[PDB]
RNA sequence: CCCCCGAAGGGGGUUUUUUUUUUUUA
């Protein structure tokens, strides 16, 4: 339950039978044998209860699959007649953003996006049959959710781990010790993609090189260092 | 497909990065990245790190006959196929692209049409045995100066090679392993090294074609994410006996001569330090081998 | 020219089955388009020609020449075709290669003994072939620029064989013509357009060298949509068209 | 080659009137197919067609089918590839001719024919094997179930083989290439008593099997 | 061995060390096969080159919605040399390296992005051979695309300067690109910008940039007489096309 | 008596990679996917599998091409490839030093290649049924000993090789299926089964010692 | 955004061959 333990595929399952659980990631339920069997190596989390526990397994992955609720950051990449294809990550299958899909938007009035512009969207749809679908307002009211365009920044490739803990957890140092030395925007996508703007282009590239040697690094103390080491503006 | 998706924030941030004096990874515009160079096994094996790019060659040997034109020269091949495992963005095996063919045809006129090893050395009897010395590059991580790096590793791999010392009877030919006698290194003639250079045009191409006060960027040893944004590449080829060993400009942004010889006389400066620093790995490789059989002797 | 619609199809071809047959141009049916030829331009070789047509197609001709040993060769004429837009694998072109190379099969294409220069050594002669355009079946095309070459072929002079720095002897030979005919119903067209092609019956490509009917002889299909069979006596007018339409073709490419 | 084992590079290889039998479906894994067998005084030839079709092609729309053939030397490599697709354009030419196109639009038709036998102990042998490649298309074009106007039927004579349908009234197919000279018309009457014997054959053989 | 330079200045074919080679030139010489077109002789080289296009793309791939695709078809004919080649060159990776170097060439020259959604196809044909030939490609390519109406920014002129010792030798023939190391320059217009810069074989460093001095100088000759072909064909036929 | 070097993690360009290493064989593995396949690779219920093995020494053969079917062989239930739908995942594995005479041999790149593989796939983050380990075992022309992970030497004199790819559930424990068993040689059937129960054994302390070894590398990437 | 209508609807982003060792040395 609430103590994390680690996990390999194929492992037994060690959470409570008589207990419902709604199971999350890395967590498979065989079709044909019913049975619910770990399918990624990494450590296994059981949420506390409420009305069911989530079993889910959070696990080092670089590839993003998209899922329902998730900000990512998309470049679009063509144009078509209802629709914007779009880019959530070089050599995946793109997802599609519609015209429709926006604040203010009729047949009459389009969106002024081009192929290039980075869009920070939210995962609509995703199903398993289906092309993914993005957003950029609010499906139930219709009108901007903090959606749209992103313009002249800079954008970070990173790990989904480290987006997911930059998004989720309010612990986590870097944009602390990031808005220690600048002040700066930025966008965060779980599809493993970081926008970043500054009002100077000096800082918004520290910004990236800090974030970067960041993200490779595990130690999560050592952040201020680097951040200190980077805006020092060596080279 | 397969394309690398690139946006335009990145595309005039990296550009703009360049205007202001600045590349993402910090180092200067003439700076060429720290090379490590890592021997092991047996000879001819060689590891070569630029950054985040990595390459493996392995310099292998085997006998056979010597072509019907060329009766005293032995057979020299380098093998440069790229993988998926470098990128997705490279399709298995495409020897007929574009970048393909262009590497491909560089590093053979760097070190197989140079003269770079000795082909007439490596001849057993003229009529009906020749060594068929070959060369072959693993591309294994690509942040682009994928060239510089495959010509570095050849060379250090055919420097560090040994081919089994053998003696001739007239019809027939005596090859021993290395108990019975010790392995004898190719002939080198000199050491060519491969420096490529990127252009970017950071205004418009009519100021390009017809404007003065040429703004067009140079960069030296240029990043994945540099290489994919830039409008010109040159590869220049050069020895420590100041010759241009070649030249290749396949077309790309057009630049200034003047600026190009400076390109050509900058990468000289860049591989002195690359071929002193290759001879020294080399020494070094070999010592520690003796040490080691010294280490062996006695318990 | 390629790729017409059902009602152009049918329009052409009611014309060019009418009695007499009406052609697009109002072309005899014996009557060539005109072409014009030039030879000797290409210095390095030993021959040399070039055909354009009136449509368009145009055909280069080089012809060189090596020393060979009759008994380690056996064919001393190889014709080599390079049609532009059409890859070395391609079909029709080796299709074209083995039919030209059967026309001048040095057996009886033409006389061998006019090659010989020593009982043990000879000229291999090279013929190659570069098609630049064709909207049609080149194969006259072709053979008409060969003709061309090899009547204006000039060869070393034998004096190991050595030969003669500066004076060269010309190639004495009767080269063969390759004549192609379009079978529309009972009609036999010679020099056949592409739009003529495009609705043709079927084809008769007929040899013909010193004066006479010869071999090789095939019936082709100019196209897939309308191919059909025909009367044995379309291929007997074929024929009689050909060795009576064939020496004023002779004339007038040998006329310099 | 690197898909194929070749073996030392270094090695060189070593130097130093007529019965028939017809049957057809008897390949699994293709649409019709054809086993032809003839044997003429010290002269003995055997041949398999396989009718891979109706398929699908690869590009634009085609408003009819679109047929390819396909020749593949058997045993010895007898005979010249030039020649091979020279004979392969020639049999494209008959069979365009033969079969009923217009029922396959935008789908191929291939069509293989393996030369596995040809021994003939008499001591520019194509002519003489044409008409048994025709006879053997035109059967497993038949087994395939590939509509065809009529049954392509051939004749050999003197270095010319002439292919007639529609009980040799008229020619689909003509093929002269050297092999001596003589007048037309007797060439013509025994490739049809040829031809005819051929198509009794194949109707006979396509009433006992189908 | 033998006087490749005379010490009274002269080569074998009786040239001095900074003269062009007999460079003669034709526009629209095969107005049925292609949209633009030029036949080439420079000294001894014969070249047939033809643009097609713009035109539809023959895929629905290889199409591109912001620009043109270029492609080069390099056909070096067996008859180019003296003694006939019995292998084909057209998947020889020395070709395949030139037409990719002309394409990258020509990239950047000519105006593709006010042609998205065509094809432009270049199809040579190298009829004789006698060194030089890559500057040859290069002044056919440039010739042929301006006959075709195709926008581009300026002429683009090759030439090849040889390296005899300490003396550079302007655009060698086939006996002077044996026994010595040769220089390509893809020249644009009348700049000192290199389109193309080739060397295949060694060279001193120090001595480079003179080659190249001599190689500019020569290329905006060859320019000149493009130039003065162009307008002559053009003056001829905006004159008579008149009434 | 048997120990491997393995390390995860080692490419920036790929999703997941891994470097094996056993005595003289040296093979480094990349992984790539759920990407989007090309249209002849697509299947529409589950993941497609593009597969690459290069040779240490020349060019890619026939050699490499059955290196790759049996790699095939083994990869495709280990995956669970009905979670990627019309998916692709790119494999490839690049042979660094054979470790065996590669003209007569190689079981050795085989085993390396799929031990590699697997974890370079655990490193990717792509569903795995069950782990997996492989082993190559060689019985000896005069001593007629059956030796796990023989040397290049014990395989010339040998009489018979093979490959032993076996898949793992629980902990390690438990034996689900024998993914790959590739004999090759002159053996008989007593020879055979104690070979398969060794097999089993030093397979078990492989996949036991390369659990540790997947920890030791991933938890510190991971949060409590 | 262009296209009609009139005062909102319907359609569209283009799936070479010039020929007696060694050393220092008036
Ligand atoms: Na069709
Ligand atoms: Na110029
Ligand atoms: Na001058």
């Amino acid at each position: 339950d609430s103590m994390s333990t680690f996990i390999f595929p194929g492992d037994s399952f060690p959470v409570d039978p008589t207990t419902p659980v709604k199971l999350g990631p890395g967590i498979y339920c065989d079709p044909n044998t019913q049975e619910i069997r770990p399918v990624n190596t990494g450590v296994l989390h059981v949420s506390a209860k409420g009305k069911v526990q989530t079993a889910y397994i959070d696990y080092s992955s670089k590839r993003y699959i998209p899922s329902v609720n998730d900000f990512v950051i998309g470049v679009i990449i063509g144009t078509f007649s209802d629709s914007y294809k779009v880019s959530l990550q070089n050599f995946s299958s793109s997802v599609s953003l519609s015209y429709m899909a926006f604040p203010n938007a009729s047949k009459k009035n389009r969106p002024t996006l081009q192929v290039g512009d980075l869009v920070y969207a939210r995962v609509c749809t995703a199903e398993k049959e289906l092309e993914a679908e993005i957003e950029c307002f609010d499906s139930t009211t219709g009108r901007d959710a903090g959606f749209g365009i992103l313009e002249d920044g800079m954008i970070i490739d990173v790990n989904l781990n480290f987006a997911r803990q930059l998004l989720f957890n309010n612990d986590f140092p870097l944009l602390k010790v990031l808005a220690a030395h600048t002040k700066f925007e930025v966008a965060i996508g779980l599809n493993g993609k970081i926008w970043v703007k500054c009002e100077e282009l000096s800082n918004t590239l520290a910004c990236y090189r800090t974030i970067m040697e960041c993200c490779q690094k595990n130690d999560t103390a050592a952040f201020k260092d680097i951040a200190k080491r980077q805006f020092k503006e060596i080279l | 497909a397969k394309d690398i998706e690139i946006s335009a924030s990145e595309s005039k941030f990296i550009l703009e990065a360049l205007r202001q004096n600045y590349r993402l990874d910090g180092r200067s515009f003439d700076q060429f990245r720290d090379v490590e160079i890592t021997f092991g096994k047996e000879f001819g094996d060689v590891s070569v790190k630029m950054g985040n790019t990595k390459v493996h060659c392995r310099i292998s040997c085997q006998i056979a006959q010597p072509y019907e034109d060329r009766p005293f020269e032995g057979l020299f091949v380098i093998s440069t196929e790229i993988s998926p495992m470098a990128g997705s963005q490279f399709e298995n095996g495409n020897i007929t692209g574009e970048d393909e063919v262009l590497c491909s045809r560089i590093i053979e006129k760097s070190v197989r049409r140079s003269g770079a090893l000795d082909v007439e050395g490596l001849c057993i009897v003229a009529g009906s045995k020749c060594w068929a010395v070959r060369a072959d590059v693993h591309f294994l991580d690509c942040d682009g100066g994928f060239i510089d790096a495959s010509c570095i590793a050849v060379m250090a791999g055919l420097m560090h090679f040994k081919k089994p010392d053998i003696t001739v009877h007239g019809e027939q030919i005596i090859v021993h392993p290395v108990n019975e006698r010790e392995p004898v290194p190719l002939g080198i003639l000199h050491i060519p090294i491969c420096v490529t250079f990127s252009f970017f045009n950071p205004q418009d191409t009519e100021e390009n074609i017809k404007g003065e006060t040429n703004s067009e960027i140079s960069i030296i040893d240029a990043t994945l994410k540099e290489e994919l944004l830039r409008d010109g590449v040159l590869t220049v080829t050069l020895n420590k006996n100041r010759e241009v060993v070649q030249v290749s400009k396949a077309g790309g942004l057009p630049m200034d001569a003047l600026t190009l010889m400076k390109c050509c006389h900058e990468a000289y400066s860049i591989i002195e330090k690359i071929t002193d620093q290759i001879l020294q790995l080399l020494k070094e490789d070999s010592e520690k081998r003796n040490k080691y059989a010294a280490m062996l002797t006695s318990e | 020219h390629m790729s017409l619609s059902v009602a152009e199809k049918s329009y052409l071809y009611d014309s060019l089955a009418s009695t007499p047959s009406i052609r697009p141009d109002g072309r005899l049916p014996h009557q060539f388009r005109p072409i014009e030829i030039f030879t000797d331009f290409l210095p390095s070789s030993n021959g040399s020609s070039r055909i354009i047509a009136s449509d368009g197609s145009e055909c280069i001709v080089s012809i060189k020449s090596k020393v060979v040993d009759h008994h380690v060769e056996n064919e001393l004429l190889q014709v080599d075709v390079d049609i532009a837009g059409q890859r070395d694998d391609a079909l029709v072109v080796e299709t074209i290669t083995s039919l030209l190379n059967k026309v001048l099969k040095s057996g009886s294409g033409v006389d061998s003994s006019k090659l010989q220069l020593t009982k043990k050594y000879s000229f291999k002669i090279f013929v190659d072939v570069l098609v630049i355009s064709s909207h049609s079946h080149p194969i006259s095309l072709i053979s008409f620029a060969i003709y061309s070459a090899l009547n204006s072929t000039y060869l070393p002079k034998l004096i190991l064989p050595t030969f003669h720095d500066y004076d060269m002897v010309k190639l004495d030979i009767n080269p063969p013509l390759v004549f192609i005919l379009a079978v529309v119903g009972n009609n036999m067209l010679l020099d056949p357009a592409a739009n003529e092609s495009e609705v043709a019956n079927n084809g008769l490509i007929i040899s013909w060298s010193n004066g006479k009917i010869t071999s090789p002889i095939r019936s082709v299909a100019l196209n897939d949509s309308n191919v059909k069979s025909f009367k044995p006596h379309l291929l007997k007018q074929g024929l009689a068209m050909v060795e009576k339409y064939a020496p004023d073709v002779v004339r007038s490419l040998e006329n310099l | 080659d690197r898909r194929r084992l070749l073996g030392p590079a270094a090695a060189k290889p070593m130097a130093f009137e007529q019965e028939l039998s017809l049957h057809t479906g008897f390949i699994e894994n293709c649409n019709g197919s054809a086993l032809v067998e003839a044997r003429s005084l010290g002269h003995q030839t055997s041949l398999i067609t396989a009718v891979y079709g109706p398929r699908s092609i690869r590009g634009s729309f085609t408003s009819q089918g679109t047929i390819s053939i396909q020749l593949k030397n058997g045993l010895l490599e007898k005979y010249n590839t030039n020649e091979l697709k020279e004979v392969s354009s020639f049999l494209m030419g008959i069979f365009n001719s033969v079969v009923n196109l217009s029922r396959y639009p935008k789908s191929g038709i291939d069509i293989f024919v393996y030369l596995t036998y040809d021994k003939d102990l008499t001591n520019s042998q194509i002519s003489s094997l044409i008409p048994h490649c025709i006879t053997s298309i035109t059967l497993a074009l038949a087994d395939a179930g590939i509509e065809l106007v009529d049954m392509a039927g051939a004749g050999e004579a003197n270095g010319t083989v002439v292919s007639f349908i529609k009980n040799g009234e008229e020619i689909v197919g003509f093929w002269k290439d050297d092999g001596d000279d003589e007048d037309l018309l007797e060439c013509l009457d025994r490739c049809k008593e040829q031809y005819n014997r051929y198509r009794d054959l194949m109707i006979s053989c396509l009433m006992n099997q189908e | 061995r033998l006087e490749i330079y005379s010490p009274e200045g002269l080569r074998l074919d009786g040239r001095r060390w900074n003269e062009l080679r007999r460079f003669e030139s034709s526009i629209n010489t095969h107005p049925h096969a292609a949209d633009g077109s030029s036949y080439m002789e420079q000294g001894n080289n014969k070249i047939i080159t033809l643009v097609k296009g713009p035109k539809e793309p023959r895929l629905k791939s290889q199409m591109d919605t912001s620009k043109a695709l270029l492609n080069v078809s390099v056909n070096i004919t067996k008859f180019s040399k003296f003694e006939r080649s019995k292998s084909s060159h057209k998947n020889e990776r020395r070709v395949l390296e030139i037409q990719t170097s002309l394409v990258r060439m020509f990239e950047k020259n000519v105006m593709l992005n006010i042609y998205p959604r065509t094809v432009i196809d270049i199809e040579i044909h190298v009829l004789e051979q006698d060194g030089g030939i890559m500057g040859s490609l290069i002044n056919g390519i440039t010739l042929a695309l301006i006959d075709a109406g195709i926008s581009m920014f300026d002429y683009i002129s090759g030439i090849s300067v040889g390296l005899y010792d300490t003396t550079p030798l302007l655009d060698t023939n086939s006996l002077e690109e044996n026994a010595m190391s040769t220089v390509t320059l893809g020249v644009v217009g009348k700049s000192e910008k290199l389109s193309l810069l080739l060397v295949e074989d060694k060279i001193p460093l120090d001595r480079l940039e003179n080659v190249l001095a001599i190689g500019i100088a020569g290329a905006h000759r060859v320019r000149d007489l493009m130039d003065e072909e162009l307008r002559k064909h053009a003056q001829k036929r905006v004159s008579n096309a008149s009434a | 008596s048997m120990s491997v070097q393995a390390e995860i993690g080692i490419l920036d360009h790929v999703d997941g990679s891994s470097e094996f290493v056993s005595q003289d064989t040296k093979v480094i593995c990349s992984v790539t996917g759920p990407i989007e396949p090309k249209a002849r690779q697509e299947l529409p219920t589950q993941l497609a599998l593009e597969i690459i093995v290069r040779p240490a020494k020349g060019v890619a053969t026939t050699r490499e091409k059955v290196l790759e079917d049996k790699l095939r062989a083994v990869l495709t239930p280990l995956i669970t490839r009905h979670c990627y739908p019309r998916q692709l995942c790119q494999i490839t594995c690049q042979i660094l030093e054979s470790g065996e005479d590669e003209a007569e041999f190689s079981l050795r790149e085989l085993s390396c290649c799929i031990n590699a593989a697997f974890l370079a796939l655990v490193d990717a983050g792509i569903a795995l049924n069950s782990m997996c380990a492989s082993i190559p075992i060689a019985i000896i022309k005069d001593t007629s000993d059956i030796i796990v992970d023989p040397t290049a030497e014990q395989l010339k004199i040998s009489l018979s090789v093979h490959t032993l790819a076996l898949e793992f559930v629980n902990g390690g424990k438990v034996v689900k299926n024998v993914l790959l068993l590739d004999s090759n040689g002159d053996f008989n059937e007593d020879q055979l089964f104690s070979l398969l129960e060794l097999g089993e054994q030093k397979c078990q302390e492989l996949v036991t010692n390369i659990r540790r070894i997947i920890q030791d590398n991933i938890s510190p990437r991971l949060v409590v």
